[PDB]
């Protein structure tokens, strides 16, 4: 078994996040870290959108991201530290569109690991300084330089190491061009590994160390380290210089401290807490992120708390001195990972999970009444808020991300004919169930139905500096109705053209002139009402034309090809020479001659004779026959176009081929995507070419910088379109359909999935469908929570307390209070407890989104299980059974005990009734239906289970499994286990002697997190550490059974292993296309879907060998890594070829192409379209 | 006294001799050498400016890394210079 | 014996499990998608499992025997 390894959708989790001028112009870009991929982002300070302009895997872990930038240079650069032993410097080269290694320092060995630095990343304000850091002793220097040819140098590193040292952070202070110094905070351990009394380990304290660079005598040197009162997260540099002090910001639990070395003393402000707060009062309160805003006038910073509080902190000065530190609540949005403040007034918000926003910064300085707090302010005790709706912010745009995936289902729930991805995702109460469907999204632009036969529709403006159109022109049968839009579009008369018969094509002709072609001839229409007109000789009528505004050709009955031109003059002329063939022509088409060139020559046409012919149509050699090609089927039309050029051709069946614009054809692509014919159309996408293909699906074809895509579109059939434009919508589509007159729009940036939200209440954890009514059964979860109830009387009894706060009594903030709950999406909900649990159990309907029903449990049960089944003493009735844990604590592990809760799931599957409850001693982790009856894993245990009247009986147990039983899945005859910590476990159930015996294990520690039957002997496992591998039972293997490594007898070998760099927890075998092959399919935590297909031949797994061979030297991973060490991080790699390193040779430059592919014995062409053949074989 | 020098390498690259020229520094392979060998700055200096890592000689070449210990990653030790004590 | 982590045929039971315990919170540190699914699980933000790891980092196992 050899598999090849596709990403179908990247992940959209990000890390870390930087900004600057990293095009080196004035507009400001933004740099994201995803965990294996970076990226380059720009919004757009004219409408707020977020463009993505670059995306590259790296092939690694990207740990610390950093932009400095040299005196005097216009251009930012891009400092990483990731998991390689080596530090690398990257620019962005906005012309070639590719990130450009510019150095490289290696230091150590690769990994995460506890000594080797690039955990750390500070970089000197004025960019003449970085150190890379690891959490323990090493730490390293690097000084960076510029040559006499502005190209940047860099130098031999220097140690600042320190044995028996933690660090929490680092950043780089700011000083007026002196020598540079970097902040750390750090503790030492050493005293704690010596105190068996444990009071060495109290008593300890963080230290704020100082380190100075002096470059002229070229060391570093320890000069300050201070205790400080309590251990603080991250530091903040403050603008120092000649602009601001030039010091630190701690931020620590309840408190941020301001600090410099000198005779500065130090000022400390408490955090304010939101007033009537129903959190946990044990618990503190510590800032997660921070983003400075400096102006040449002043500066201030930005914080965010846990709940998703920010605050504007500013600081109160002197000549040199820090007086205050003011505090001024500003907004609450969502927990961030980054926060980026843009000049133009921009904040960038990147959650931890979910979407992302970006926020316009409506409200500059700050005239308000709400108060502001400050550190001269006396306390004995904390300050208080009020957390209110947005009033500084304005919500510009939304970044969908599917971060994190918990849960996926590929089905057909619905009843189209491909299946649909349903995906419980999110955490807390922004969690949601989303459908994913594969295709692009149209959006809603007009709709007006008429009565009668529509045929075509064109959108011709009446100048060519116009960007608002003239005409629209729909033909019935009998007629035709031309319109103008004056944003009440209605029936229109001073247009010209007034068809009594049938409009086959509208163009502009000219600047302002227009040709009107129709079955009957040709009126050409001025600027001024006046019209030649070229009608029939007999009974001769036209079908067919290919316009263009410089030359003008028709099809009469028997192929007379007639040529038409309007020389600067500006008016008519027509060839001398009519060449006619065999056969009426069926298909031709006019490329858009360009405005470097006077003409088009190339014209493909397509006859009833079932051939392409090129044909030339330049004063020199116009139309004489070039090049002809038959055709497998009737074809309906073509069209030249490009986005280098192109041609496609339109079957009568619902498949489509493709051939380079040239004498000769050079690529061929076909793609079995109908029964209907495919109808060509032009369109506008990008601002440039594309070409919109219909069958009973339409679809839209568009490569994208070579990135070929033949994306289907979220309607049904239609018969006409073409591109529209108007004030109302400057770009868009004019297309018709049965019984309708419409017009439509596509505005999605290149994406292969549109998704449906529908919102939940806690973390989901697992859903099933139920096999009747489609609908689904989904349990939600969530720690350091409270159950409705529980919030209800805890808000409850605040009020009561508030109210007796023994003062006039006289004032009830108390019927306040209890009014108006703030919204926990926007808000979030109480965090408060370590025990406390919070589940719900939920029926929900997938086309649309309602709730059919919802059943709450207790406070502090936790549900970990679920399952719908029938048994074999009742009927055909269904069941849902819920294992429920009881007091659950995670650290140190402790649980009261279980609950297995059953439900009746009457009603045509939409309603749950309670029948029992059933008590167990353990957590029940998986419920699986088997053969009539239940098995289910409490804790260590396996047991059978049947339905009682009263609760579940025990019918059958087995004791021997290892650790704790994490999933069970069956086989009609054998069942398997995942253990917590070992991999796998076979079990065979003897139905005569009533037994479950092990009859086979493996031979690795594996922390299974998911598992998939491939077949009868073979499972699919994933890894809480990002692997997948594949298991399977030797033919030796006896199933017949009544240690050798202190286990079972039998073993199962390992036949696949591979990295993937993120944690799958879902895997699935199914189909994704119509028509195809199967696939395995996984989910990602980090928002990622993948597929790894199997090879059918051996040369098409050699030749994927060969490339991947080739690409892992000529094309090595940008951070340093090793793309085959990366792959082996925990087991070595076996038979996985990496299809995301193999597609980066569509990215290469055309010398490195060309070198590459003359290896193999092929050209570049080849190889692209072998690696397109693979993925449209399974996947889109 | 065959000692390694194993100190935090520079930006200086290593050479080689014309006795030692196809050599790999750590193993003594002649076979695919792989990775431009770095040495440290008190190896690089003044009368050691250009010297063979393996014996002292005058460097005529690039001293290199097998790859047999590029894959062992036994490159990302300190400088690999022969010191005498 | 210069790396820290290595070991010899004195060493005890505590310094081998401490030795793993820290390089375990480093590593849950470094790997993006391992803090993810800790967050997750208990519900907090991935700021504060990170503060938590490094709490727990100075003294992992208890204070040592005698
Ligand atoms: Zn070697
Ligand atoms: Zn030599
Ligand atoms: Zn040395």
């Amino acid at each position: 078994m050899f598999l090849y390894n596709l990403t179908l959708q990247r992940a959209t989790g990000i890390s870390f996040a930087i900004h600057g001028n990293f095009s080196g112009t004035k507009q400001q870009e933004i740099v994201v870290s995803r965990g294996k991929i970076l990226e380059l982002l720009r919004p757009d300070p004219n409408t707020g959108k977020v463009h993505t302009l670059l995306t590259v895997e790296v092939f690694g872990v990207i740990r610390s991201l950093m932009a400095f930038r040299l005196t005097g240079g216009t251009k930012d650069y891009i400092v990483v530290g990731s998991d390689s032993g080596r530090i690398v410097i990257l620019e962005y080269q906005p012309s070639k569109n590719m990130f450009e290694k510019i150095h490289q320092e290696t230091f150590g060995k690769s990994g995460c690991r506890r000594i080797v630095p690039g955990q750390f990343l500070a970089v000197d304000p004025k960019g003449r300084a970085v150190m890379i850091s690891a959490i323990e002793k090493q730490k390293l220097v690097y000084i960076l330089n510029r040559d006499a040819a502005a190209r940047l140098t860099i130098s031999s590193p220097l140690e600042a190491h320190k044995a028996n040292t933690l660090v929490y952070h680092v950043v780089g202070v700011d000083v007026g061009f002196e020598n540079p110094m970097f902040a750390c905070l750090e503790m030492d351990y050493e005293e704690a590994d010596n105190d068996p009394t444990g009071e060495a380990a109290a008593n300890t304290q963080q230290t704020l160390t100082f380190y100075e660079l002096d470059l002229g005598l070229n060391h570093v040197v320890r000069k300050y380290s201070e205790p400080l009162e309590e251990h603080g997260n991250f530091l903040i540099t403050v603008p120092g210089g000649s602009d601001g002090p030039s010091g630190v910001l701690i931020c620590s639990e309840n408190y941020i401290t301001y600090k410099n070395f000198g005779d500065q003393p130090d000022i400390r402000c408490p955090i304010p807490r939101r007033r009537n707060d129903l959190d946990d009062p044990e618990r503190g309160m510590i800032f997660v992120c921070s983003a400075t805003h400096k102006t040449k006038s002043m500066f201030f910073f930005l914080a965010q708390t846990e709940q998703g509080d920010i605050f504007k902190i500013t600081l109160e000065t002197d000549e040199d001195m820090v007086t205050e530190i003011r505090l001024k609540y500003f907004d609450t949005v969502p927990v961030a990972a980054a926060m980026c403040v843009l000049k133009t007034g921009f904040l960038f918000v990147a959650s931890e999970f979910g979407n992302h926003y970006l926020y316009q910064i409506a409200h500059l300085g700050d005239d308000d009444e709400e108060p502001e707090f400050s550190s001269a302010m006396p306390l004995e005790d904390t300050f208080f808020f009020q957390p209110r709706p947005l009033k500084n912010l304005v919500l510009v745009d939304e970044l969908d991300s599917l971060s994190p995936i918990l849960f996926c289902q590929i089905a057909d729930l619905a009843n189209e004919d491909t299946p649909q991805l349903y995906v419980a995702c999110g955490r807390g109460p922004r969690s949601s169930l989303r459908v994913l469907r594969h295709g692009l999204e149209v959006s809603e632009m007009a709709v007006s139905e008429l009565p009668g036969n529509p045929n075509a529709v064109w959108t011709v403006r009446r100048h060519i500096e116009d960007e608002f159109d003239a005409y629209i022109i729909v033909s019935f049968v009998n007629a035709t109705l031309v319109l103008s839009i004056g944003e009440t579009v209605e029936e229109v008369t001073d247009s010209g053209f007034l068809g009594t018969t049938p409009t086959l094509s509208c163009s502009l002709l000219g600047d302002d002139a227009l040709v009107q072609v129709y079955p009957d001839g040709i009126r050409h229409i001025r600027a001024d009402k006046r019209v030649n007109e070229w009608k029939t000789p007999g009974k001769k009528t036209i079908v067919k034309c290919a316009v263009n505004q410089r030359q003008v050709v028709i099809a009469l009955t028997g192929g007379e090809l007639v040529y038409f031109e309007m020389d600067p003059s500006g008016q008519l002329n027509e060839y001398t020479e009519r060449k006619e063939m065999s056969a009426d022509v069926v298909c031709m088409s006019l490329a858009n001659v360009p405005p470097g060139e006077q003409r088009s020559r190339f014209l493909a046409v397509g006859l009833v004779d079932n051939t392409v012919r090129i044909i030339s149509l330049d004063p020199s050699d116009c139309l004489q026959p070039l090049s002809m090609q038959a055709l497998p089927a009737q074809p309906e039309s073509l069209c030249i176009v490009e986005m280098f050029l192109y041609l496609n051709i339109g079957l009568q069946n619902g498949v489509l081929l493709r051939t380079v614009l040239d004498p000769v054809t050079g690529d061929l692509s076909d793609t079995r995507t109908g029964s209907r014919p495919v109808k060509l159309f032009r369109v506008r996408m990008q601002g440039q070419e594309a070409v919109l293909a219909m069958s009973s699906r339409s679809w839209l074809s568009y490569s994208y910088q070579s990135r070929f895509h033949l994306t289907p579109l979220s309607y049904e059939t239609l018969e006409f379109a073409s591109g529209f434009a108007s004030e109302q919508c400057p770009e868009g589509i004019v297309a018709i359909s049965t019984n309708t007159l419409r017009i439509l729009a596509l505005e999605k940036l290149g994406a292969v999935f549109n998704q449906v939200a529908f919102p939940l209440q806690y973390t989901p954890r697992k859903f099933v469908i139920h096999p009747e009514s489609n609908n689904l059964i989904i349990i939600e979860t969530d720690h350091n929570a409270y159950t409705e109830a529980t919030k209800a009387q805890r808000k409850q009894q605040m009020a009561e307390e508030m109210v007796e706060a023994a003062g006039e009594l006289a004032a009830e903030m108390a019927a306040a209070f209890l009014n108006e709950n703030l919204p926990e999406s926007i808000f979030g909900a109480p965090k408060a407890g370590n025990g406390q649990w919070a589940s719900v159990i939920r029926v929900m309907n997938p086309i649309q989104g309602n709730t059919l029903d919802l059943v709450q449990l207790e406070q502090n049960e936790a549900a970990f299980s679920v399952a719908v089944c029938r048994f074999s003493n009742t009927g055909e009735d269904w069941y849902v059974l819920v294992g429920v844990a009881k007091d659950l604590i995670l650290n140190p592990r402790s649980v009261a005990g279980g609950f297995v809760y059953t439900y009746k799931l009457v009603n045509n599957g939409e309603k749950l009734e309670f029948l029992h409850k059933t008590p167990v001693e353990e957590v029940p982790a998986a419920i699986a239906p088997f053969q009539g009856r239940v098995l289910i894993g409490v804790g260590k245990l396996l047991r059978v289970y049947d339905l009682g009247k009263k609760k579940l009986l025990r019918k059958c147990e087995n004791k021997h499994i290892a650790n704790y039983i994490s999933g069970i899945q069956t086989i009609g005859h054998r069942v398997i286990v995942s253990d917590v910590q070992e991999s796998f476990i076979w079990v065979r159930y003897k139905r005569n002697e009533n037994q479950l015996i092990i009859f086979a294990d493996d031979t690795y520690p594996r922390w299974v997190t998911t598992a998939s039957l491939l077949d009868y002997d073979t499972v699919a496992g994933a890894d809480k550490f990002g692997n997948i591998c594949v298991v399977r039972l030797p033919p030796n293997t006896n199933d017949e059974v009544d240690g050798l490594l202190n286990g079972a007898s039998q073993k199962a070998e390992v036949i696949m292993n591979y990295h993937v760099g993120e944690t799958v927890l879902s895997l699935q075998k199914t189909t994704l296309i119509p028509g195809g092959s199967e696939s395995l399919v996984y989910t990602t935590l980090s928002g990622g879907i993948g597929i790894l297909v199997p090879f059918t031949s051996h040369e098409d797994h050699d030749f994927f060998q060969h490339v991947e061979m080739h690409l892992r030297s000529e094309h090595p991973p940008l951070c340093g890594r090793d793309h085959l060490s990366f792959r082996s991080y925990y087991f070595p790699v076996k038979n996985v070829i990496d299809g995301d390193l193999c597609e980066q040779f569509n990215s290469m430059e055309p010398n490195k192409q060309k070198n590459v592919s003359e290896e193999l014995d092929r050209t570049p062409p080849e190889v692209s379209k072998k690696l397109e053949d693979i993925r449209t074989r399974y996947a889109f | 006294d065959l000692i390694f020098c194993r100190k935090q390498a520079g930006v200086a690259i290593g050479r080689l001799c014309e006795k030692c020229d196809g050599k790999c520094v750590i193993c003594d392979s002649y076979v695919r050498p792989c990775t431009l060998v770095r040495i440290c700055d008190e190896c690089n200096y003044g009368s050691y400016q250009g010297r063979c890592v393996i014996c002292g000689g005058p460097g005529v070449s690039d001293a290199y890394y097998c790859k047999e210990c590029t894959i062992q990653e036994k490159d990302r030790d300190g400088c690999p210079k022969i010191v005498n004590l | 014996s210069k790396y820290i982590g290595t070991g010899h045929a004195d060493t005890t039971k505590w310094e081998w499990l401490v030795n793993q315990h820290r390089d375990s919170y480093c590593s849950y540190m470094g790997h993006f998608d391992l803090l993810n699914y800790f967050a997750i699980a208990e519900n907090e933000s991935k700021a504060r499992v990170r503060f938590n790891l490094m709490e727990k980092m100075l003294q992992p196992c208890g204070p040592p025997a005698d």
